[PDB]
């Protein structure tokens, strides 16, 4: 058994995106698909479901007219659609084998993000930062290399080849105005940072950038 | 619409240590067939949920022993008599009993241990935001637990808020210690104006509000 769902999705406001489940290994035909919303933020939220089968669909409240269910037996593939995006439709969409009062969603998805915004696929902006000329040195000494001005997800901060694999801490990325913009710190003595070399080594697959940027000692 | 509520919202348990989570529904789940139809989901942080436990009691086919549920009319709990690490995420109800079928708000399991104090800085703009027209000031608020974290900007003795930018860092898994990067942005004429910029945060570790403040007049 196992559900296929389709890749990333970005769409501008106001636009109407078509999701797709695909099952395999069982009766597809015979058995529920439930989509579930859950927003970046928190919770799980369930659109509705659809059986293949005949054309029956249920939708919660909230997501009645927002969600429409087709389903293709042909090709064992389900579908939603959502009209009229908006900005608190970015979210990630599962969809799960269920049979009501029977076997339970034992089966998920691997989750398919969609995202809706007006932006285009703008490089990212890294900013390497240094510590302060007013601040002390101590023993352990934490580094910064600061990304803002990038859309889409993701991007993969890191460091050379894992040159520092532990002490990283990788803030989630958040929306300043409308783009996408993280931050990284990684702990190092002061002693070996003169002399060892460690680079943010920030990446943008979206638009194909592989951009590495050292910060130099103050 | 049978609303599910779960509490507490956040269970800090230590390893090896019982934990249990309760669920209550706005009404009586009971079904005619001799079950009520309650189901409990595990979302470990990035995929999808994984079913545990089904008809309240029934445990899915390949998950450990420790879990256990229980329950009966508007009552519920899920119990956990061991945990360990793969045991950390968001644990959802669920029940499949009065159409249309929802999902509990979910209660974010984390792992307790000795307070470990905050380990603050602050880093000024870099001169590339300056070309930009723009200042970006930054605070970092490293390994603090528990999240008892508050952040407060006083420049020049004038408490700021506006355009607050809040980042906080799940639980870790090397120290299971919590971060924030909370950050501001400010502009070249407003920037050079004020005299004093501070970053304070407020921790239970230290009643005493940590300062931690860099002077633009310098
Ligand atoms: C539709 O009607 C059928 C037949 O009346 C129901 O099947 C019966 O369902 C009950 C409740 O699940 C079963 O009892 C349980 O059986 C399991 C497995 O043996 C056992 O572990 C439990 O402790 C409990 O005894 C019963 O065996 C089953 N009988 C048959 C012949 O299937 C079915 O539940 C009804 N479905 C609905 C939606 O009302």
């Amino acid at each position: 058994v196992q559900l296929q769902q389709s890749g990333a999705e970005v769409m501008k406001p106001g636009a109407s995106v078509k999701i797709s489940c695909k099952g395999t290994g069982y009766t597809f035909s015979s058995y529920w698909i439930e989509w579930v919303k859950q927003r970046p933020g928190h919770g799980l939220e369930r659109i509705g479901e659809i059986l293949p089968g005949s054309g029956s669909t249920n939708y919660n409240e909230k997501f009645r007219g927002k969600a429409t269910f087709t389903a293709d037996k042909s090709s064992k593939t389900a579908y939603m659609q959502l009209s009229s995006l908006t900005s608190e439709d970015s979210a990630v969409y599962y969809c799960a084998r269920y049979l009501p009062y029977y076997y339970a969603m034992d089966y998920w998805g691997q989750g398919t993000s969609v995202t809706v915004s007006s932006a285009k696929t703008t490089p990212p902006s890294v900013y390497p930062l240094a510590p302060g000329s007013a601040a002390q040195t101590n023993s352990m000494v934490t580094l910064g290399c600061l990304v803002k001005g990038y859309f889409p997800e993701p991007v993969t901060v890191t460091w050379n080849s894992g040159s520092l694999s532990s002490g990283v801490h990788t803030f989630p990325a958040v929306l300043q105005s409308d783009l996408y913009t993280l931050s990284s710190s990684v702990t190092v003595p002061s002693s070996t940072w003169p002399s060892e070399t460690v680079t943010c080594n920030v990446a943008h697959p979206a638009s194909s950038t592989k951009v590495d940027k050292k910060i130099v000692p103050r | 619409d049978v609303l599910m509520t779960q509490t507490p919202l956040s269970l800090p348990v230590s390893l090896g240590d019982q934990a249990s989570i309760s669920c209550r529904s706005s009404q009586s789940i009971v079904h005619s067939n001799g079950n009520t139809y309650l189901e409990w989901y595990l979302q470990k942080p990035g995929q999808s949920p994984k079913l545990l436990i089904y008809k309240v009691s029934n445990r899915f086919s390949g998950v450990p022993d420790r879990f256990s549920g229980s329950g009966s009319g508007t009552d519920f709990t899920l119990k956990i008599s061991r945990v360990e690490a793969e045991d950390l995420g968001v644990y959802y109800c669920f029940q499949g009993s009065h159409v249309p079928w929802t999902f509990g708000g979910g209660t974010k399991l984390e792992i307790k241990r000795a307070d470990a104090a905050p380990t603050v800085s602050i880093f000024p703009p870099s001169s590339e935001q300056l070309t930009s027209g723009g200042a970006s000031v930054v605070c970092f608020l490293n390994n603090f637990y528990p999240k008892d974290i508050n952040v407060k900007w006083k420049i020049d003795g004038s408490e700021r808020q506006n355009g607050v930018l809040n980042s906080w860092t799940d639980q870790d898994s090397k120290d299971s210690t919590y971060s924030m990067s909370s950050t501001l942005t400010l502009t070249k004429d407003e920037y050079e104006r004020h005299n004093s910029y501070t970053c304070e945060a407020t921790h239970k570790t230290s009643t005493s509000p940590i300062v931690k403040s860099f002077n633009r007049n310098e």
